[PDB]
């Protein structure tokens, strides 16, 4: 359950309230009952309250509005640019930090023992949260291989088994497969092509990841407020 | 305080942000009237606003 | 009974019309409709004001003429101590709301200061009002419990209250305050069976009244908590009952008619080593106890006696027996049963 | 007194300073004397609808309800008292007849006892032979009892001693000389 | 609430509004402002009246809820009936609670049925009981010889009669009938006195008068219901709830008043003879049952206010009046009430 | 109420053990535990002395039967 809390605003009426929420100040009479008020509903400032303080109220003081207010269906323009980067830190999720030294692992992607926990300086686990997590995901995603992860045979890629010849066809082949482990992510809505080229051994390529709107986020994670979980199981 | 509308205006030009009662209004019950500098030039926008 | 918002508008514009033909217009936003609306929902409040002194009068007018106050809830209130280190080096300023608690699982209730305070310079403590955030007796904290403000300066040395709170109460219900009245109008009642009884009752050491009425003659039986009717208490009774009385009626006092009962009791018992003076002393005391529990009509059922001394011990007492309890001893309602001689035998 | 605050916002509230003689400003300021005027009597009326703080027509009501009318230049006070006090007579007793007495009469400190003859009916023990008991009779006899009176009385006091004596009881009424001399 | 009238607070609107400016100085009928002003004045005055009305219907509201002095609903009619057997029965034969009585008399279908089983004795030829009218209100206020039909159907049963009128039905109590009740409460709070004991006696809904006869300790309270029966079932009622009141010490009995049960017949001439026939004579008879059960206790009856009360119907259609059964007044005693018995009325 | 007192005198008896004696007052406490209050008192219609069981003896129940007052 959930209501709407009004602090009483400078020179307000009851009847002003009701239109704002109710809109019809036909439900003031319904307000003065639900908050057990004194026909001086609205006192001018703290003095008069002292006279009754159970059954008035002054300004600064809030009101209960019993409507049943939920979280979704709020217009996100409301919602404040802060509010906006934690509700989508929520959704993208907090994990350890494992993807710190980018040079080693980059140095050695296909083998083992490559990645590890680190500390965040202040004694605590390190923890990488929304874009950080994202790419810390895409990365153990695209580096594990498919099948090894235990209790988790399709978690992975193939790309260990794509060390092929020079031609058009394996470059193909790495970027239907990049584009496979890609897609694997629930929360990667499309991942495309940009650009790729051959040079003898080495093969280079780029590509474009478009995550999870910041609507889309918020409206998942507004939803969530209904379960109370506020965690991710995808 | 609740300033009059010679006052605000007293104050806006010269060059003292001011805050008005306004009543009944969606979010408050007041509002910002200009966003003016101490610079009392107001032929120069770059210094005033 | 009251007329409303819609109503009243719609009689001024009508009357207006029918005043003048020179405004017609009454649509939304007219100047003079808005005028009307206003001038119409302050008399709906009015009425809303009216209907409310109304249904307190209701209840608690005629009440009130007798010196009989309902019991508002309330918020427990009260005066707490806060020592500076030194006296202050400027004008301390307590905006309202600073909230006071207790560092103790004992008393989790939260108050509150509901007006502004300022401490002066020359000053070295003051003393504020609070108020408890919750209406009841759980606000009733005792002397020493409010030690500690959430937003207070580090210049402050103690906080204490120094007198326990006990300001906080819990409404009275209707029904008891008429429960009140109307046993204060039977009480003005006199020259009756029913008031000569309770104003016997009413003097401390009066237990129990019977009350036997003849023609021409009243017969009070009293009695104290031990059976008797001391000859003091006898003229405390008469003097009382002075007022009660009819008039060219007479009224006597007399002793309830006790009777002590004498239990010499043969207790079976399994647990041969248990058996010694402590134990013989508790049945005594048992039945004792049970045996001057009686009131004035209340016959002695020696089937229950024994199912008391049995329940005293499921297993341990193995079998009762009385010599002198041969029957159930049956009294009139003005002769009560008390403990006499007690005798206790173990086998 | 929300007349101002439920206005049409656009309204001025204020005596404008450009005109000492503003109509705008002395319309609203007469409306809102009425609206504060009616405010205050609605407050005040609270007063009419309880016994305790009531007054003359709203008082006359309620004396009217509980059979009590108000005499010549009584006021408000001493009939809200003698109202409480008719409701909380007692009755039916030697205490109960005296105070009436004394209410009808106009004072206190006139000697005024009810004697109860059943007291000195002759007992064949306790009683003394040439003692202050008479034989049991007519007037020697429970369920009687002769009132004295030290002062004048209307014969109309003995209506008012039917009206507070327990029922079943005969009444005689003895003036008493000595006292008037 | 001063009870202000329109005219001054228009005056005073008016004059402050002047005061407030010399510009506004049109005020006449048909102006703006005097229809603003009057229309908001008309309905300060209606609040002030309603105001003063709801204050007063709150006093009485509070008198009642103090006390719990609940106000009378409607009582249900009730009444004896005789029955007859066709020959003494030969057994104990039995009438449950619930068995209906019913009247073929089309004036009056209301139903009536016993709240009580019933027995009779063997070697008896009759038997009386109670029954309670289904519907409440005036309706089961039926006359003597209505009630005719037993829906039990038993064979044994010769006959069913009603023999005197219903009188016990009637509806809401009126606004004084209320006011004087508690005044009597008031009054009886001192519980020993005399008027405290006819309150305890009244207390009873069921009863109609009172008469409290007080002798040297003793005293004989007469009552009765609105038939001027007395049911032992009343009678212990009035009983139980005169202990509390009754003074201690003093002998108290209770015993059903001396009613005297006055038969009428009346011969009477009408000028209109084409008038005549039952409707006239039913109601002619409705007049004298309704003068006579509303005689109080020691009401004397007096012939010729029976004679104007029915000459009253219509002084010209009915032209003169004779009594075949009555020829001099009725003195009642104090104790003492009247009830119509067989009312019978003769056109000619 | 009838058929539980009956119902609980039986389950007292034929709880009886082998030499387990019969005593008049357990059997009454146990009769007054159902209810103290709403019970008032007991009397036995043909039962007057406690019952000795022997080592090799045992009781049970024969016709329970109860009249309320």
């Amino acid at each position: 359950m959930r209501f709407k809390k009004h602090v009483v605003q400078h020179e307000e009426t009851m009847q002003a309230i009701a239109q704002r929420y109710y809109g019809d100040v036909s439900y003031w009479i319904d307000l003065v009952e639900h908050n057990n008020l004194k026909y001086p509903y609205l006192v001018e400032t703290d003095e008069e309250k002292m006279k009754d303080p159970e059954r008035l109220a002054s300004t600064g003081d809030t009101l209960i509005i019993p409507i049943e207010s939920d979280l979704t269906d709020v217009s996100a323009k409301e919602i404040n640019s802060r509010d906006k980067d934690v509700l989508v830190e929520l959704a993208l999720g907090r994990d350890l930090n494992i993807t710190a030294d980018e040079k080693y692992f980059n140095e050695h992607g296909t083998s083992d023992n490559i990645l590890a926990f680190s500390t965040n300086g202040n004694g605590d686990l390190d923890t990488v949260k929304g874009i950080d997590n994202m790419k810390q995901q895409l990365q153990a995603r695209l580096l594990t291989p498919r099948g090894s992860l235990m209790l988790h045979p399709n978690y992975g890629s193939d790309l260990h088994n794509l060390f092929g010849l020079n031609i058009p066809e394996q470059a193909t082949l790495i970027e239907m497969e990049v584009l496979r482990t890609l897609t694997s992510d629930n929360r990667v809505k499309s991942a495309n092509l940009i650009d790729w080229k051959i040079q003898g051994n080495v093969y280079s390529g780029q590509f474009s990841v478009e995550i999870k709107s910041v609507e889309e986020s918020i409206n998942f994670v507004l939803g969530q407020d209904e379960e109370g979980i506020f965690a991710l199981f995808e | 305080q609740i300033y009059e509308s010679i006052d605000l205006d007293e104050l806006n030009e010269n060059g003292i942000i001011s805050i008005e009662f306004v009543r009944n209004r969606t979010n408050t019950f007041f509002r910002i009237v200009d966003d003016v500098t101490t610079f009392n030039d107001k032929s120069d926008p770059v210094k005033a606003e | 009974k009251t007329r409303k918002l819609t109503n009243i508008l719609s009689k001024l514009i009508d009357k207006t019309m029918a005043g003048t033909s020179k405004i017609t217009d009454f649509t939304p936003g007219s100047a003079s409709r808005s005028l009307l609306e206003a001038v119409s929902l302050e008399i709906e409040q009015f009425y809303i004001l009216t209907k409310e002194n109304i249904d307190w009068g209701i209840q608690e007018g005629i009440i009130e003429a007798f010196d009989f106050q309902k019991r508002q809830s309330k918020r427990a209130y009260g005066d707490v101590t806060i020592q500076f280190y030194q006296p202050l080096d400027m004008r301390m300023y307590i905006p309202a709301g600073t909230t006071f608690t207790s560092t103790r699982q004992e008393y989790p209730q939260q108050f509150e200061t509901l007006v502004d305070y300022y401490a002066e310079p020359d000053s070295t403590e003051i003393v504020v009002e609070v108020y408890c955030k919750e209406t009841g007796v759980a606000g009733n904290v005792p002397e020493g419990t409010i030690n500690t403000i959430a937003s207070g300066s580090s210049l402050i040395r103690s906080v204490n209250n120094e007198y326990s709170f006990n300001t906080g109460t819990k409404e009275e219900s209707q029904e008891d305050f008429k429960r009140r009245f109307h046993s204060f109008v039977e009480s003005r009642g006199r020259a009756t069976n029913k008031s000569v009884r309770y104003g016997a009752l009413q003097i401390p050491d009066v237990e129990g009244v019977y009350v036997y009425e003849e023609t021409g003659h009243i017969t009070v039986f009293a009695h104290d908590r031990n059976g008797n009717l001391s000859d003091t208490l006898k003229e405390d009774i008469i003097d009382a009952l002075q007022d009660y009385r009819p008039s060219g009626i007479m009224l006597d006092v007399t002793g309830v008619e006790k009777e002590e009962v004498n239990v010499s009791a043969t207790v079976t018992i399994s647990n041969k080593s248990r058996i010694g003076d402590t134990l013989q002393k508790h049945i005594e005391s048992v039945i004792r106890s049970y045996l001057n529990n009686l009131k004035t009509s209340d016959d002695l059922i020696i089937t229950d006696l024994i199912q008391a001394i049995m329940n005293i011990d499921d297993v341990l007492i193995y079998d009762v027996s009385f010599d002198n309890l041969d029957e159930n001893i049956i009294v009139p309602p003005q002769g009560i049963i008390r403990a006499g001689e007690i005798k206790v035998e173990l086998k | 007194a929300n007349f101002l605050k439920n206005l049409h916002p656009l309204l001025r509230r204020d005596r404008n300073k450009k005109d000492n003689q503003d109509p705008n400003f002395a319309l609203i300021d007469a409306l809102n004397e009425e609206m504060n005027q009616v405010e205050k009597d609605a407050i005040e009326s609270k007063l009419q609808s309880s016994l305790k703080t009531s007054t003359s027509e709203y008082l006359d009501k309620f004396g009217d309800w509980f059979g009590v009318y108000r005499k010549t230049d009584e006021k408000d006070d001493v009939y809200r008292a003698r109202i409480i006090k008719y409701l909380l007579l007692k009755r039916g007793t030697n205490n109960a007849i005296i105070d009436a007495i004394k209410d009808y009469l106009g004072r206190d400190d006139i000697d005024v006892s009810v004697y109860e003859p059943f007291t000195n009916i002759f007992y064949t023990n306790k009683s003394h032979l040439n003692g202050e008991d008479h034989l049991m009779g007519y007037y020697y006899r429970f369920a009687v009892i002769n009132v004295s009176i030290g002062d004048y009385f209307p014969v109309e006091i003995i209506d008012v001693i039917n009206e507070f004596k327990p029922a079943g009881v005969t009444l005689y009424v003895t003036y008493d000389g000595a006292s008037t001399i």
